[PDB]
């Protein structure tokens, strides 16, 4: 039962 | 006072060690190294940016074993992960091979770093859509059916109801 990670990051700007 | 990284390294001396931190913007900065108990060195950096930072650590000009290291920063203790909300079908149920979609509302948290992770029996392809209406669209596609955990974090703190457990079926 294999478990892999995938992840992304987003820079959130001042609104 | 948080040691962004600690390294136990015998029979070196701190005055010949260098720790250079690269931020997501590509800016580099020199980290402070202090020697704790044992020969355990605390590497500390005050970040101006959120996200994963890289640190090269060299002794007498040579990378130490393990270098380059990376670490993630946050949270800041100012709010704010708790002000983010996420929801949609892609956080409830999905099908293998089919975009599983959801939204994230980040406007109340303000500036920071948003991380989306998908863990399970295959690698996810993740899509981001910036919208001018205060929300982010996210979609992911995973090839294999199974139970996936979808994590949404702001400055490395999970937002309310993260991590989401998502059963992914074969399409039908």
């Amino acid at each position: 039962e294999k478990r892999v990670a995938s992840s992304v990051f987003i820079t959130l700007a001042p609104p | 006072s948080h040691c962004d990284l600690s390294l136990k390294i015998p029979e070196i001396s701190i005055q010949d060690m260098t720790a250079q931190v690269t931020s997501p913007s590509g800016k580099t900065h020199e980290a402070e190294i202090v020697e704790g108990e044992n020969h355990t060195y605390c590497i500390r950096f005050v970040p101006a940016e959120m996200g994963t930072h890289t640190v090269s650590v060299k002794y007498k000009g040579q990378h130490v074993p393990g270098s380059p290291f990376q670490f993630t920063v946050g949270p800041l203790g100012e709010g704010g992960a708790h002000k983010v909300r996420a929801g949609g079908p892609g956080l409830e149920r999905a099908e293998a091979g089919v975009p599983a979609e959801f939204s994230i509302w980040t406007r109340e948290a303000g500036a920071g770093g948003l991380a989306i992770a998908v863990e399970g029996p295959s690698k996810a392809e993740i899509s981001f859509e910036d919208r001018k209406d205060g929300s982010c669209g996210v979609a992911y596609v995973v090839q294999e059916p199974g139970d996936y955990e979808v994590s949404v974090k702001f400055n490395e703190e999970h937002i309310p109801d993260s991590p989401f457990v998502v059963p992914v079926a074969s399409p039908s």
